[PDB]
RNA sequence: AAACUUUCAGCAACGGAUCUCUUGGCUCUCGCAUCGAUGAAGAACGCAGCGAAAUGCGAUACGUAAUGUGAAUUG
RNA sequence: GCGAAACCACAGCCUGGGGGGCCAGGCAAAAUCAGC
RNA sequence: UUGAGAAGCUCAGACGAGUAGGCAGGCGUGGAGGUUUGUGACGAAGCCUUGGGCGUGAGCCUGGGUCGAACAGCCUCUAGUGCAGAUCUUGGUGGAAGUAGC
RNA sequence: UUUCAAUGGCCCGUCUAACACGGACCAAGGAGUCUAGCAUCUAUGCGAGUGUUUGGGUGAUGAAAACCCAUCCGCGAAGGUGGGAACGCCCUUGUGGCGUGCACCAUCGAAAGAGCAUAGCUGUUGGGACCCGAAAGAUGGUGAACCAUCUAGUAGCUGGUUCCUGCCGAAGUUUCCGGAUAGCAGAAACUCAGAUCAGUUUUAUGAGUAUGUAAAAUGAGAGUU
RNA sequence: AGCUAAAUAUUGGCGAGAGACCGAUAGCGAACAAGUAGAGUGAUCGAAAGAUGAAAAGAACUUUGAAAAGAGAGUUAAAUAGUACGUGAAAUUGCUGAAAGGGAAGCAUUGGAAAUCAGUCUUACCUGGGUGAGAUCAGUAGUCUCUCGAGACUAUGCA
């Protein structure tokens, strides 16, 4: 339910991944630092803060 | 080959695990597991309900607590009326096998329950199928 | 498969709980496979695709014919096997009931109350769309029907030459059991879209691909899922000869096996993390006289030069070598 | 880390300074006769992997932050832990009065906005 | 040096690409069966208030009668 | 006064050496017209 | 010490022409589904530029002028998808020249 | 950016050293596409099975979509001995011993199904078949040769065939009979860490300084289809 | 010797609904006057050509000129929309400005001279005391939504 929610949203398509050149940024609003990372994105972690 | 040709995503996760446990142990198992998994469909064939109760049962039929590995298809023999004690783990079971084990006999495990069981692949038997089409 | 929440609280049309609830259909433990339905979503797109083709009466001159004119027995429908078909639909309705694939979807439901959001059997009587919008905000659905109204943008390019002019998004999915009203009064709501339970189509459970589209399930529909779907070893009761698949891993998520106690027991003494930059420069120790003292612990006794002579070197030269010498 | 660029002239197809019809976009020659794919001396360079730049001073402006193309203004608050390596570029077809908030709210997260001073003379 | 030629830039010309449209085409689908010696299809000529690669019409001629709508036509 | 068209890689000095262009030389001033 | 997009991160060596050919990753164009609480009469697309920026490159982002209604990024699907050349097709315009010539 | 200085810089494509052939310039058009069949590889679904779409049922919200499916039908349908993957017990820690030995290969006995469907890639044939060019003939007419139509007549061939970067990278001679086999370059599977090799040099045996044969030096991981 | 519906075919005829089609060299030859203009004695062959503006408000009036037009003017938000009319690319032509040019330019590399452009550098930062403000403070009183307390508040003090 964690690596379900990452292979899908975080390879896939996510509706919040923005397409940088060098990085790609997450548009969440409960983001801590702003980019898509698996580390990061708060939809595949499931434990947050 | 180094990255499995499918997109399975739920077989990137198998992959994500045993090639963890093969570079954190020292059994030969782990890289032998994880050097099936990244071979193709054709590479991995079937192997029927009876042609495993045939391997570890003959002989002296030491069949005691081994579960049978194959990274493939666990499919079924009908030509075998009565099924023994068993114990499967592979990919995939055809619903004829896995109502065949279960009526009379043991368990069928993916991989990843084989990894909370045999985390160092002791007590198994790694089999395969016969890749032999005798012309295909 | 592993293990979720038993039982769903079953919601009323005014937004508060209600007592009864339901189990949970065994169609959520399904695959989620965001691979499977790509591949069958791209095929059941163009299976509504009306054929095109120039008049069949040099394509370098101008008034010439084009090169090789299209045709209209290209094949425009693609056959697909029922049981991957059967498989999306499966895989999609479980991704309907993980709040997590609903957002990352592009669905405003960061307030709704619960998933999968199942309102009372009373929802199918509906009548007028203003007791429809009454429902969608007493659970805070609303915020996806503003997505879609807000967002209505004209079409880029020559689709609004061609009777499609205006883009937009998807709001929630309402799933009913009797239509007694509740198709007519959802359907002039932007967005909604409304499917019997048993007629489920992928391209309104995946649009353009993307699993996890928002459904409002009906209470009345919500028990015809273990009917429709069954379960992973039982047949599904409206459908011959279908039984939910399996998984080729056993728990849904394998960086928590890595870290149990079944693998960290016996596991070899872990390495360290990116290592450390051992002999970043080629240090000479003929020209640095401190690699040189790592390298040859003689360096504090040499003596290069001993005085092994003195004054009394004798000469010691043979006169019958000195007369070869001198011969000639 | 100081940029740098191991090339500052861009490539230039071959014989599109003559001929009006040919783009000055590079295009590898595709004939043995050629002098330039046999790569005679004299005649002009080529793309190659040889010219690729440092791999962490990549996409960097000449300051040192990469660049971002903010469109509105949800877009420029991602750039709040990132303000010492982007900058926010605005894209092009924002309105004049689109454009005058980014920089009120950019300047507030300590962003440089590269072009703020487009259509939004002041006083 | 000026002129002339070449090059750059600005302006004026030429020219009609690009972009945007679209009462047109092209394709698929659905319903229907209806020309003529009671003079058909086609042709010629005419007819408009002012009409000129067009339309409608037949000396009752850019049409009458009958019904319906309801106060226009237009340069 | 009216007014084309063929044609058009870019072109236009000679000697020698491997041709208009290469190498080494002779040299080299605009802008044009008539014989040739 | 946080550097877990394990499709990421990191350490170290060797290597670098390339024809027929083989393999791989990407760039761009017209339409389709999804997405950006997307951009737009305070000026979208286009176009021009002795302006700036990125990429090895195909290309992209942008300032100024012009202009006047639509348009784009991301993930997929799709093809009538990329031009220097074919005594190439159509259109436009040159030198020969105010020469030949009436 | 314009220009100056120094140094370099034979015009592009097609051909087969130069050539020839194409090129006045600019714009827009413009060339391996669709379909059927076969085969390989990969992906997925099910698995001794597999395939809904001829049809039927259903579908109030593009009802040509989605969904469900009867009766046929198509394709398919258990021997020892040596190795050898792996895994136990070891005690010479290991080494080695010891037991069970999958696929595949030898050996002697007479063999426990792997397929079906869909999609993608490349290839191959068949259609207009990458584009363009190459006298023909027929049928029916017009006028005393011409006009449409089949025709998108005909290449062994002539020209052209449109984005970037990276990696590997030949032969250009045979051997038989334009087809082969081998070779060179390649892809997977599967062998062995050894004396398995080596456009190589030694020493020894012979052979009439050269000749070939075997086990030392030197390097390098080799081998199978 | 004979008849007969329905299931079936349908680039035509009278209508209809559509489309992952083309978007003015495309899509029918024909979006416009199109089998029209035009070519051939004839059978037959057979094109080019769409867009001012929201509204024509389509430029009154004065003047030069035989005319065509031109200039002052004037309408428009726009004449940088004037029927040679939406945007207006390239070739190509003329003028102006700056250069260069001794029987070859063209381009590449390194720099001079002239012109010109950008860079956040604008300022910001950080550190004590005093004065005032209050709030997440009160040895404080109340409301609501959630779950004892977590936020939103309304008072009152601002210790």
């Amino acid at each position: 339910q964690d690596e379900v929610i990452w292979q899908v949203v975080g390879h896939e398509f996510c509706s919040y991944r923005i397409k940088g050149e060098a990085q790609n940024f997450c548009r969440n609003e409960y983001n801590v630092t702003g980019l898509c990372n698996r580390q990061s994105c708060p939809l595949a972690n499931s434990r947050y803060a | 080959r180094s990255k499995p040709a499918s997109e399975n995503v739920y077989l990137k996760l198998l992959v994500k695990l045993y090639r963890f446990l093969a570079r954190r142990t020292d059994s030969r198992f782990n890289k032998a597991i994880l050097k099936r998994l990244f071979q193709s469909k054709t590479n991995r064939p079937p192997i029927s309900i009876s042609k495993i109760a045939a391997l570890t049962s003959r002989k002296s039929a030491s069949s005691q607590n081994k579960t049978t590995v194959v990274v493939g298809t666990v499919t079924d023999d009908e030509r075998m009326l009565t099924v023994p004690k068993l114990s499967i783990a592979a990919l995939r079971f055809t619903k004829s096998a896995r109502a065949r084990i279960l009526k009379a006999g043991g368990e069928v495990l993916t991989l990843d329950q084989l990894a909370l069981r045999a985390p160092t692949g002791s007590n198994t038997v790694l089999v395969r199928g016969k890749k032999h089409a005798r012309e295909a | 498969m592993a293990a979720a929440r038993p039982t769903v609280s079953i919601y009323n049309k005014d937004g508060s709980v209600s007592s009864e609830t339901l189990a949970l259909p065994f169609v959520f433990k399904a695959p989620i496979r965001p691979d499977l339905v790509r591949s069958v979503h791209t095929a059941v797109a163009k299976n509504k695709r009306q054929p095109y083709a120039v008049s069949e009466k040099g394509n370098m001159c101008r008034s010439g014919r084009m090169f090789a004119p299209t045709k209209t027995w290209r094949k425009w429908h693609v056959k697909v096997n029922q049981n991957e078909k059967r498989y999306a639909i499966a895989s999609a309705v479980a991704a309907s009931g993980v709040p997590s694939l609903l957002l990352a979807r592009g669905h405003r439901i960061e307030e709704i109350p619960e998933v999968p959001l199942v309102v009372d059997d009373a929802v199918q009587s509906f009548q007028k769309t203003k007791e429809a919008v009454a429902l969608l905000k007493e659970i805070k659905a609303y915020r996806d029907v503003i997505k879609v109204a807000n967002s209505r943008k004209l079409r880029a390019g020559k689709g609004k030459l061609r009777n499609r002019r205006h883009v937009q998004r998807r709001g929630p999915l309402v799933v009913f059991n009797e239509d007694t009203g509740i198709v007519k009064a959802f359907r002039n709501i932007p967005g909604v879209e409304i499917v019997n339970v048993r007629r489920l189509n992928l391209l309104q459970l995946a649009p353009g691909g993307h699993l996890g589209r928002f459904v409002i399930w009906t209470k009345s529909a919500f028990g015809l899922l273990d009917s429709v779907f069954g379960s992973t070893t039982e047949v599904a009761q409206l459908k011959k000869n279908y039984f939910l698949p399996e998984n080729i891993i056993s728990n849904a998520d394998v960086t928590r096996l890595i870290n149990s106690d079944e693998i960290q027991s016996i596991v070899k003494a872990a390495g360290p993390s990116r290592v450390k930059r051992a002999h970043v420069q080629k240090k000479n120790p003929l020209k640095n006289k401190a690699v040189l003292s790592r390298l040859n612990p003689y360096a504090k006794a040499y003596k290069a030069n001993v005085k092994i002579n003195s004054e009394k070197t004798p000469k010691a030269a043979g006169e019958k070598f000195l007369s070869v010498l001198h011969e000639n | 880390v100081n940029i740098i660029k191991k090339r500052t002239k861009p490539f230039k197809r071959h014989q599109s300074d003559r001929f009006k019809r040919v783009g000055e976009s590079w295009r590898k020659p595709r004939g043995i006769d050629s002098c330039v794919r046999r790569r005679f001396r004299g005649t002009i360079s080529m793309p190659k992997i040889g010219y690729g730049n440092n791999k962490k001073t990549r996409y960097c402006m000449p300051n040192g932050l990469k660049a971002f193309l903010v469109r509105n203004v949800s877009d420029v608050e991602l750039l709040l832990m990132h303000n010492k390596t982007y900058a926010a570029e605005i894209a092009g077809n924002v309105s004049a009065r689109k454009r005058v908030e980014i920089v009120e709210k950019a300047r507030a997260l300590g962003v440089k906005v590269t072009n703020a001073g487009a259509k939004v003379r002041s006083q």
